[PDB]
């Protein structure tokens, strides 16, 4: 967030000394000022950069996912009475290729939940207002199998309890990684397959480092059913806090395809321009 | 384990040649897979060895269902991961100009999120060379020169000692 | 290197010290000691082959014992000419002693003889 320089007076330029001359092969970018080249005048520089910070650049809610449930009776085989979602940020695209931006980050994370609900028909009365769970699930944690079984108790996993019609819920999480950082990009396996290990062992998926790194989030509708069904919908929205990033990368140039770097459509970015056509 | 590394980079021609080399040091260089399953190549294929694999021209999707290749298909222009290549100069780097220079040199830090990893399991670094200039050379007949690298080593750092990991080849 | 001005190329040159085979490839060669001599401006290099010795001194003559190791000359790239240049060209060696060499034992030579 730091000021800029100021633009220093040069007049002509008649010597030995070559700054426009360089040689891109050293790896360096030439750090050339317009008054190397020109005549310039003296401007004091008032414009500041506090706006490109890495934590200006993230400092912004970004939906990374929308979790669906119901409230109607279990008896309804196709209502779906509570749901689980992996956390992650790679269901959406726009944080994730901000993220991408960079090798390694550390960040706290503020999630706030948005949540929407409505009637899905209209002949079966009406509901009182909803109280919606939702509970983390640490990796190891038991996942619910039903909407009402022992876990929901949450002696231990935190949970959310929000009101419809309040706020959107917000809760704040620290770096939580195992590692100094966490890694955008993992080249490499889970694990090593050895020599004599069948097929069908030793082999992992690439760029995956755990099969649940950050456990998952199981969101249900605590009231009892209605005798009209409701339907849902928890946004969850990410703000990375207090951010480090490391290693910048080029950005995602053509659409994700997946969790990894793989791509399989819209392999032709640049449009057509005549090299000689402003 | 645990090292840095110096990349040396030897690529020679004459004076009647020209052509240059981008050489990029990518920190974690995942490089995307040849079919519809997501992260799918198999570790041999991600661990070549010496020999290393080769930027394509295009992508080309592996449709065999039954025996899967399960290898990279790291295009050219999308630096093999879905971005253009353009952009990749953000990555450490020098570059061959067969003009100027016949060698390029890499000191690469240890770079990772950790301050030790299994070696086995993760390769911290990838080196990339493209053509950024194609290989010329006054004569009807494809001319061809050698690159060479030589890497070495630094500072390095073992933990964990036990019998010899021996992984699954072929 | 006696090639013309015109031509470029990098050579590796190595010392196995003893007690291996003999390397007959670069892999193995530059295993051992070994500098990478880049044909430019200077077109000289020197190699030392460090003493690397198991007995404080070796004999003059050729026992396994106080064999003394493999030295070895090979291609790093290439030799790369342009048009209108020689292809083949001479390379020149030389041998000297470094500042910590030493000899002992005066002994009459194999290497003069006379006849009666
Ligand atoms: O309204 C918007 O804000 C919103 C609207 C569209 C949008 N992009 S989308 O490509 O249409 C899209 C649409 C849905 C999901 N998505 C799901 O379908 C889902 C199911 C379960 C968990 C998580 C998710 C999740 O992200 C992801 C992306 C994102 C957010
Ligand atoms: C209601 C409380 C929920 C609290 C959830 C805490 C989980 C925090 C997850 C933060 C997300 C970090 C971003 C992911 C990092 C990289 O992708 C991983 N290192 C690789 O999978």
């Amino acid at each position: 967030a730091n000021n800029l320089p100021d633009t220093q007076s040069s007049g002509p330029a008649h010597s030995k000394e070559t700054p426009a001359l360089t040689a891109v092969e050293t790896g360096a970018t030439n750090p050339l000022v317009p008054s190397d080249t020109v005549q310039t005048r003296h401007v004091i520089q008032k414009r500041t950069r506090s706006e490109s910070t890495v934590e200006s650049f993230f400092a912004r809610g970004a939906c990374v996912a929308i979790i669906e449930v119901d409230n109607d009776a279990p008896t309804k085989r196709a209502s779906k009475l509570f749901s689980v979602w992996k956390i992650t940020y790679k269901d959406t695209v726009q944080l994730r290729r901000k993220l991408e931006f960079f090798t390694y980050s550390r960040f706290d994370m503020e999630f706030t939940f948005v949540v929407t609900s409505n009637y899905t028909d209209a002949n079966n009365g009406h509901a009182l207002n909803q109280v919606y769970q939702i509970m983390y699930i640490p990796p190891g944690a038991p996942i619910p199998g039903k909407w009402n079984d022992y876990t929901w108790q949450t002696s231990s996993n935190p949970s959310v309890f929000y009101t419809y019609g309040a706020p959107p819920a917000r809760i704040s999480v620290p770096y939580v990684g195992i590692a100094n950082a966490y890694s955008h990009f993992y080249d490499g396996f889970a694990k090593v397959p050895l020599a004599g290990q069948a097929s069908t062992e030793g082999d992992s998926l690439y760029g995956a480092a755990s099969l649940n790194d950050f456990g998952s989030l199981a969101v249900r509708v605590v009231n009892d059913h209605n005798p009209t069904k409701l339907t849902s919908k928890i946004r969850v929205y990410m703000k990375p806090k207090h951010v480090r990033v490391w290693c910048p990368r080029p950005p995602r140039a053509v659409p994700y395809y997946g969790p990894g770097v793989d791509y399989k459509d819209g392999l032709a970015p640049l449009p057509e321009k005549g090299l000689t056509t402003y | 384990g645990r090292a840095g590394y110096t990349v040396h980079v030897q690529c020679n021609a004459s004076k009647f040649h020209q052509g240059a080399l981008g050489v990029f040091a990518v920190p974690e260089m995942c490089l995307a897979g040849d079919s519809t399953t997501h992260m799918f190549t198999k570790y041999e294929n991600a661990n070549p060895g010496e020999k290393g694999g080769e930027f394509k021209g295009s992508f080309t999707l592996d449709t065999n269902a039954t025996n899967p290749a399960r290898n990279f298909c790291p295009v050219d222009y999308l630096f093999g991961s879905g971005v253009l290549a353009g952009n990749a100069f953000v990555y450490p780097h020098q570059i061959i100009n067969l003009r100027t220079n016949n060698c390029a040199t890499l000191v690469l830090p240890y770079v990772n999120s950790l301050s030790i990893d299994s070696m086995t399991k993760h390769n911290n670094w990838g080196i990339a060379i493209l053509p950024l200039a194609p290989l010329d050379f006054a004569t009807e007949s494809s001319t061809e020169i050698p690159i060479t690298l030589t890497i070495a080593p630094m500072c390095c750092e073992f933990n964990g000692l036990r019998n010899i990991t021996v992984p699954r080849t072929q | 290197f006696c090639g013309s001005m015109m031509a470029t190329g990098k050579l590796l040159v190595s010392y196995a010290p003893p007690g291996a085979e003999a390397p007959k490839s670069r892999k193995e060669a530059m295993l051992g000691t070994h500098v990478i001599w880049d044909i430019g401006l200077q077109s000289s290099c020197t190699m030392v082959v460090p003493w690397i010795s198991n007995t404080t001194y070796r004999q003059t003559i050729n026992d396994s014992f106080t064999e003394g190791g493999y030295i070895s000359m090979f291609y790093q790239t290439r030799v790369v000419v342009p048009l209108s240049t020689p292809r083949k060209m001479d390379i020149l060696g030389f041998v000297s002693a470094c500042n910590d060499f030493s000899v002992r034992l005066l002994r009459d030579t194999t290497h003069i003889s006379q006849e009666a």
